[PDB]
């Protein structure tokens, strides 16, 4: 089969920028290239199809190129319904291949998150669980990497990420990490972390708790 | 009757290419008439025969005519795990010609077309195709609508149904006045003849070069039949079109299938969906009844009439004895809705083997007396069988017996003179409706003004 | 008394003659001033009129050539003669009629030409294998009827261009039937394969190293191949004397002219022979398909007698082309043309059935009537052709020649012939209005009013200018 | 216009067969080849096959050789996908594409309908209030909503009144049942000076908890 790989894998630029997406194939297809978009939670639009063919009634800024086994999607004056997603797809030889995707993001300047630790509440833990919840809200860039850690010492078992898209007012992202133990393992130990790293600060933004401790 | 015979106007082409096989005349976005002649074996690129289109400007001493130049360059395409490939070698761009508003719409029935999927094939068969072109703008679009990529065996396992390999579309070809092009596609469905019907501007915002499989969703192809009687017939042989249901929403379609129910030729005049309202037979078998259709109102009630071509009528005369001379057919059409009756009129030539009818032409009002009148041809008609174009003119009960004008061949033996032919247009624009009459066999074409009566 | 001879009151002896077939002229000099000139020949010689005198030409026939009728056409240089008498010396006056006879005869054991031409498409895969013994089987029942029997061979399919042929792969053109599991042989047009010869085991081994070929469409290009077939004289070697019987076989509709504009091929059919050395059609792929018309030309002036031999899924087809062209004859054909034998000895019979007679260069005052006697000296008027004959049966007519005033040329000729016979009766008109004693008229003569007339038989004549 | 309308979101059990329907609006669904493309967040979209509406032939990745099977009835306009013996890894977003205007293209797409695969049972969810520990200016309140099924869930605070400062997370799946949060933040003089609730609704249990947050 024909593999597309397809680059940059996401990018942040603003807005009436000048935009170039690539899509690589692993032989020629001689311009048999389709172009897709998909806005957020939504379905796909068709923009290019045999290259360069605009489907119709997609405007005018966008733009297909290429030859052989490079191709290129253009957008000239970026728009604000134009942050989405945008992918390739090969049509030269069955079965049809896509490419990998590429997701337009809104760009701005950096920001630290805003951490908060949550202990288990009273009712999950007369149950017979318990989960500790950190919160990791409206930062820049998408770029994080949290760690959890249990009497100082790291612990990778058990935990359950989440992330929102870019935000529409503040164009920030934010995260959700919840570590989930059993009621009987949950107090065999006393000092419960969530580490976050971001370029924003090279020492890590800390916040923790104890147990029984308040 | 008042066509000048004595100063005509002589337009030429390239020896050997057929210049004057077809032509119509083509008003630009201003309203100046054009010749637009079609050549369907004028040499290419590498050499070859692929035909060509000339666009002749109005000048009373004629001569030779700028090219309009079209794509002739075979094309391929790798897609879909296929291989589509276009031929257009000895394809006879130009074989038809036909004008609509500012658009130009020329064919090559013989164009040809194969697809290639690992060891099989669609086969190299010829789908016909038709170029379209706005020469003020210089826009170009194609359409082919019998391409298709089914492999070869699967024609087989389904016995040869909605086969579309062989149209030749484009052999024929006519606009509606509402700009919806029809193509008559004689070989199509395995040789019984289809139609195609797409509207122009579909065509031309559906069309992207390098394509060669497009769809055009306004499009109507007409139907399949597993009835022996459409068999070998090609059904769209000629076409033309016309009003004949009372309902002037609605365009009427006129199809000529001179081979059908074992050659005794047909004529059928259909809605826009396929569907058959009447059926005219032919009278003799091998009279190719159905090789030309025209239709004009002739006897001035407003109801256009319908005249078929049998160019090999073969007419009985003493000692049972029979003679090839082409016989032509007049159908007036009957107030509100009834049936097309027997032929109001039957012409018939007189020169052997002068297949009168091979064209026919409605003129407008030549003479201007409020009756329209027709051109019919004898291509190898007169006393020397150099060919012979033969005027007749409208009355209140429909045309008369005997021509009014009588056109001779000014060009020599095999000319073809009147093969094709064209008229009910004001060239030079004196009020009066002129003729242009092909010869592709000389390479030329003769214009005829029409001037005031004598 | 008084008849039209003299109440027209004539002037001369050509205007007398004119008048009536019964009048007579008296060029005597001793002829009283009342009596007239122009009477009976009785009333004349009644009124003391020199017997030498009297111009009365009478309306006569008579033979020149006389030949019998031969018993037999086998053998001689063809001298056998059908058609008696063959030449007539024949005398009209002005609005007269003479009539004469004529004898034709269906000649026994007369020489015969057979050419078999055959559809070798791919429908017919199944027909070569039961024709392989045909030479053979068809001398030995012709023999019955004619000692002098010619067979050839010839084959055809159809135009070898697109779309009637496969042009796809490159294999396909080498052998069409590629893509299923046999080879069959490069479409081909026409051609020729064996001349007409009276070496019948020719014709088997012929026919034993020939095979089909695969085309597209149904309908076949047979017509180019009937053309010529007729018009290539000498490559088909049909005999001068004989009867030409052109076997066309085929299961299947028939291409015509005007078919080959699929093909981009507009150029009429020219009738001409198109047969070189390489025995192939080779105008195939640029002459479109002959008409019907041009068929029937060719056909009736090689004295060709063509036989639709075709299977019953297309007979009513070919029956009502048969009627578009007098002379052709039609057989059912089995689907794997197994009784093909008794189909040609049918149509030979039913060929050899009938005598219709047949006038050229007949002037435009002459008209004819005529009298026919087929079947046991049964007279049928207003007949010219008899039907129902065996070989060696005799018909005759009677022929009556009626002239309408006098024509400018006294002596023309016209020729009574049937049809595809090869003898004929000749028919020497001579045109009798003048009297003989015009050639000694007296031009200036001083009998008529001083010089100022001509004087001939017997009477003054304004001479020319007057 | 042209309009692909396909069925609505399916929710089914592993080893069972389901069947997708890709209904045309505004055209003929035998004009064109109708593609089926299957779409997850990891691996992205992957062609299944399409199909010539007007004859039925079918063509088909290797990958999808047995679970898929494309079919078209032309009489009620619509295109189907049938997969078999379903799995987890057959839970995704499947849209029907067709092509514009070159027939090989992939140019309209339908909405997209969703699959589930999964043998959990109709769970309703827990939810929990998460107060802070034993100071700034900004204070953050939060609300778990663990292990129910199927999705999806609507959560607000004090009943849609307190919209603005508030981040809902994507649910995520937890050994077959699905596990939600979501997060607050106002000044410290509105809390827990105003009483702060977390309404938690599940359509599918009909369940409309609400916890009002204490804090510790
Ligand atoms: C070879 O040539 C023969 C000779 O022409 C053709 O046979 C004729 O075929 C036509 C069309 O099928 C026939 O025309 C029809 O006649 C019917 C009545 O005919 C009567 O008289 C004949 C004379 O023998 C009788 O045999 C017969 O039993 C009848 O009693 C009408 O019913 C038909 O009209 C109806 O259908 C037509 C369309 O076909 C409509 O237009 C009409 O409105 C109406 O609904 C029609 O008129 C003709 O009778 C046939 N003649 C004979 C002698 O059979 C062959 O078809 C032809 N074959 C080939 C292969 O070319
Ligand atoms: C065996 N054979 C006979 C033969 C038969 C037919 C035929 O009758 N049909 C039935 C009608 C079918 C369409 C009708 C309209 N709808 C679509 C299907 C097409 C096939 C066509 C071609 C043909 N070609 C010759 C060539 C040769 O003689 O070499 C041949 O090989
Ligand atoms: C053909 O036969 C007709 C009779 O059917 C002949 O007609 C008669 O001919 C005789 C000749 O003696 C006349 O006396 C009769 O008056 C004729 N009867 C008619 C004309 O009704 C006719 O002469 C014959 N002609 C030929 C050329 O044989
Ligand atoms: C001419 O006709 C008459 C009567 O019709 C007949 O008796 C006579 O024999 C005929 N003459 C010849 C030479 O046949
Ligand atoms: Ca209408
Ligand atoms: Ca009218
Ligand atoms: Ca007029
Ligand atoms: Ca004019
Ligand atoms: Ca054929
Ligand atoms: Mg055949």
């Amino acid at each position: 089969d024909i593999l597309m790989t397809q680059s940059p894998s996401s990018m942040s630029v603003s807005l009436g920028d000048t935009v170039s997406i690539t899509c690589h194939a692993s032989q020629g297809i001689s311009s048999n290239i389709g172009w897709l978009q998909q806005k957020p939670g939504k379905s796909f639009m068709g923009l290019i199809y045999y290259g360069t063919n605009l489907v119709d009634g997609v405007p005018s800024r966008f733009s297909g190129s290429g030859s052989g086994a490079d191709y290129s999607l253009t957008i000239s004056s970026l728009d604000s319904e134009d942050f989405a997603d945008y992918y390739c797809v090969q049509y030269a030889q069955l079965p049809y291949t896509f490419g990998g995707g590429t997701k337009l993001e809104i760009k701005r300047a950096d920001a630290a998150p805003t951490v908060s630790i949550f202990p288990p509440s009273s009712e999950q833990l007369t149950s017979g669980g318990a989960s500790v919840v950190c919160f990791l809200n409206n930062f820049y860039p998408k770029d994080i990497n949290v760690k959890w850690k249990i009497d100082g010492s790291e612990r990778q078992n058990g935990v359950l990420n989440s992330w929102t898209d870019q935000d529409s007012k503040d164009s920030t992202y934010s995260m959700s990490s919840t570590l989930t133990l059993t009621k009987d393992e949950y107090e065999r130990h006393n000092s419960y972390t969530c580490e976050a790293t971001h370029k924003t600060s090279t020492s890590p933004i800390v916040k923790s708790f104890n147990r029984n401790e308040c | 009757l008042n066509l000048d015979p004595v100063q005509l106007t002589f337009y030429a082409g390239p020896n050997g290419s057929q210049f004057g096989f077809s032509l119509d005349f083509h008003k630009d976005s201003h309203g100046r008439v054009a010749i637009v002649v079609g050549a369907p074996r004028t040499l290419g690129p590498s050499q070859e025969e692929t035909g060509g289109v000339f666009l002749c400007p109005w000048r009373a001493e004629g001569g030779q005519c700028p090219s309009l130049l079209f794509d002739l360059r075979d094309e391929t395409r790798n897609v879909g795990s296929q291989t589509l490939q276009t031929f257009k070698a000895r394809q006879g761009l130009g074989a038809s010609v036909v004008s609509w508003s500012d658009v130009i719409v020329a064919c090559a029935p013989w164009q040809h077309w194969n697809v290639l999927e690992k060891t099989e094939e669609a086969e190299k068969t010829p789908v016909g195709s038709c170029f379209l072109a706005q020469p003020e703008s210089g826009r170009r679009a194609e359409y082919s609508p019998c391409r298709g990529n089914t492999l070869s065996r699967i024609y087989v396992e389904n016995d040869f149904s909605w086969d579309k390999r062989y149209c030749e579309a484009g052999f024929s070809s006519v606009v509606t006045q509402a700009g919806e092009l029809v193509l008559g596609a004689p070989g199509g469905y395995y040789f019984l003849g289809l139609l195609a019907q797409a509207p122009v501007a579909d065509i031309f915002s559906s069309y992207r070069p390098g394509i060669l499989l497009w769809h055009v969703s306004s499009q109507s192809l007409s139907f399949d039949s597993s009835n022996p009687e459409y068999f070998d017939g090609y059904w769209g042989y000629s076409v033309a079109v016309g009003e004949f249901d009372g309902d002037l929403n609605t365009t009427e379609y006129v199809v000529g299938a001179p081979t059908w129910s074992w050659t005794l030729g047909a004529v059928e005049i259909l809605d826009s969906y396929y569907q058959r309202l009447h059926r005219l037979r032919g009278e003799q078998m091998a009279s190719y009844f159905g090789h030309s259709v025209a239709v004009t109102d002739v006897n001035g009630d407003g109801r256009h009439d319908l005249l078929v071509g049998a160019p090999l009528y073969m007419e009985s005369r003493a000692d049972r004895k029979l003679a090839e001379v082409g016989r032509v057919y007049l159908f007036l059409q009957p107030r509100g809705p009834h049936a097309l009756g027997a032929p109001s009129l039957l012409l018939t030539g007189t020169q052997l083997y002068g297949r009168f009818g091979s064209a026919i032409a409605p003129l407008g009002d030549l003479d201007r007396d409020g009756y329209n009148d027709i051109a019919v041809a004898a291509p190898y008609g007169g006393p020397s069988g150099r060919g012979q174009v033969l005027v007749f003119l409208g009355q209140s009960e429909g045309l008369r017996s005997r021509p009014s004008q009588v056109l001779d061949s000014p060009f020599p033996t095999g000319s073809a003179f009147g093969f094709s032919l064209r008229g009910a247009v004001d060239i030079d624009d004196n009020g009066y409706p002129d003729l242009i009459v092909g010869a592709y066999g000389a390479n030329q074409v003769a214009v005829y003004r029409a001037q005031p009566v004598v | 008394g008084p008849n039209i001879c003299t109440t027209r009151g004539v002037s001369s002896c050509q205007q007398c003659l004119a008048v009536s077939p019964m009048c007579a002229w008296c060029s005597d000099e001793a002829l009283p001033l009342g009596s007239p000139r122009c009477d009976l020949k009785e009333n004349l010689l009644k009124d003391n009129c020199a017997p030498e005198s009297i111009e009365f030409p009478v309306s006569e026939a008579r033979v020149l050539e006389d030949r019998p009728l031969s018993d037999k056409g086998s053998g001689d240089s063809s001298q056998v003669t059908q058609v008696s008498p063959q030449r007539i010396a024949l005398r009209l006056r002005p609005d007269d009629s003479k009539n004469f006879s004529i004898q034709v005869r269906q000649v026994e054991d007369y020489p015969v030409d057979i050419y078999y031409l055959m559809d070798l498409s791919y429908s017919m895969k199944d027909d070569l294998w039961s024709i392989q013994n045909l030479g053979t089987k068809l001398a030995t029942q012709m023999r019955k009827l004619t000692s002098n029997l010619r067979i050839g061979f010839g084959a055809f399919v159809d135009k070898p261009v697109s779309p009637y042929m496969y042009i796809s792969p490159p294999e396909a053109l080498e052998n069409p039937c590629y893509d299923m599991k046999t080879t069959c042989l490069p479409m081909f047009g026409y051609k020729h394969v064996l001349t007409l010869t009276d070496q019948v085991t020719r014709f088997n081994e012929e026919v034993k190293k020939q095979s089909v070929s695969r085309n597209r469409d149904a309908p076949e290009g047979g017509f180019d191949a009937i053309m010529q077939a007729t018009v290539c004289d000498e490559k088909i070697g049909w005999r001068n004397d004989a009867s030409h019987l052109l076997v066309f076989t085929t299961d299947a509709k028939t291409h015509i002219a005007l078919d080959g504009r699929l093909a981009g091929i507009v150029q009429p059919n020219d009738g001409q022979c198109h047969v070189g050395s390489d025995n192939h059609y080779s105008a195939s792929t640029t002459m479109d398909y002959p008409s019907l018309g041009l068929m029937t030309e060719k056909l009736s002036q090689k004295n060709i007698n063509l036989i639709f031999a075709v299977t019953e899924n297309v007979v009513n087809l070919y029956q009502n082309y048969s009627e578009l062209i007098p002379g052709t004859t039609v057989g059912v054909l089995s689907m794997d043309s197994s009784n093909v034998l008794q189909l040609i000895v049918d149509a030979y019979g039913k060929i050899r059935s009938k005598v219709e007679l047949e006038v050229r260069d007949l002037p435009e005052e002459l008209s004819l009537s005529f009298n026919a006697t087929c079947l046991n000296n049964e007279v049928i008027p207003g007949l010219k052709s008899c039907m129902g004959l065996k070989i060696g049966d005799t018909v005759s007519f009677s022929i009556e020649a009626k002239v309408r005033g006098c024509p400018q040329e006294k002596e023309k000729s016209f020729t009574i012939k049937p049809v595809g016979f090869k003898d004929s009766l000749i028919v020497q008109v001579t045109f009798d209005c003048d009297c003989a004693c015009q050639a000694q008229a007296e031009p200036n003569s001083h009998r008529c009013n001083n010089g100022n007339g001509t004087f001939e038989c017997g009477v003054c004549r304004c001479g020319p200018g007057w | 216009e042209v309009q692909l309308q396909q069925s609505g979101a399916e929710l089914v059990k592993p080893g069972a067969s389901v069947k997708l329907s890709c209904t045309a609006s505004g055209f003929n669904i035998k004009d064109t080849y109708v593609h089926w493309v299957k779409q997850r967040p990891e691996q992205g979209l992957e062609w299944i096959g399409r199909i010539d509406p007007a004859n039925g032939y079918t063509k088909y990745d290797p990958k999808f050789q047995g679970k898929a099977t494309i079919t078209a009835d032309t009489s009620s306009n619509t295109a189907y996908l049938q997969l078999s013996s379903l799995t987890s890894e057959d839970t995704a977003v499947y849209y029907c594409v067709r092509p514009l205007y070159d027939y090989y293209a992939m140019d309209y797409w339908g909405q997209g309908t969703s699959v589930t695969v999964s043998s959990a049972k109709t769970t309703a969810p827990s939810v929990y209030p998460l107060a802070p520990v034993c100071t700034g200016s900004s204070v953050t309140l939060g609300c778990l909503v663990k292990g129910y099924f199927p999705e999806p869930v609507t959560l607000t605070w004090n009943s849609g009144s307190l919209s603005s400062g508030v981040h809902t997370f994507p649910a995520v799946l937890q050994s077959d049942l699905y596990t939600l949060s979501s997060s607050v933040t106002v000044t410290s003089s509105t809390w827990p000076s105003q009483s702060i609730t977390c309404n938690v609704a599940h359509p599918a249990s009909s369940t409309k908890v609400d916890k009002k947050i204490e804090p510790r």
